[PDB]
């Protein structure tokens, strides 16, 4: 429900959907790969 | 703006149009 932000500090709520996006911003891809593709990666994670 | 789920409509602004015009 928040990420990481509760670990420093109080719990900020974001969207989960917002929040993957991020961590692949993290790791040098672009946001919009999980945006114009979220049903792709949440069905490929769910059988995962 | 017909992929993303959640897109909301509007108006993003651009400083050179209105002082270039
Ligand atoms: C965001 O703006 C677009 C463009 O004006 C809207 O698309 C129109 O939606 C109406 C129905 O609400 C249709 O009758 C039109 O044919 C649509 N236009 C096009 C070019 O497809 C869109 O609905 C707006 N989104 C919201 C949530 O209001
Ligand atoms: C958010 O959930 C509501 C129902 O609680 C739904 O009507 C809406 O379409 C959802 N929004 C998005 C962007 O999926």
């Amino acid at each position: 429900t928040s990420g990481w932000t509760f670990g420093a500090g109080p719990a900020l709520q974001i969207p989960f959907p917002m929040q993957m996006a991020y961590r692949f911003n993290g790791i040098g891809v672009t946001q919009n790969v999980l945006y114009e593709n979220q049903k792709l990666i949440a069905n490929q994670f769910n059988s995962a | 703006c017909d992929v993303v789920i959640g897109i909301v409509n509007n108006t993003v602004y651009d400083p050179l149009q209105p002082e270039l015009d």
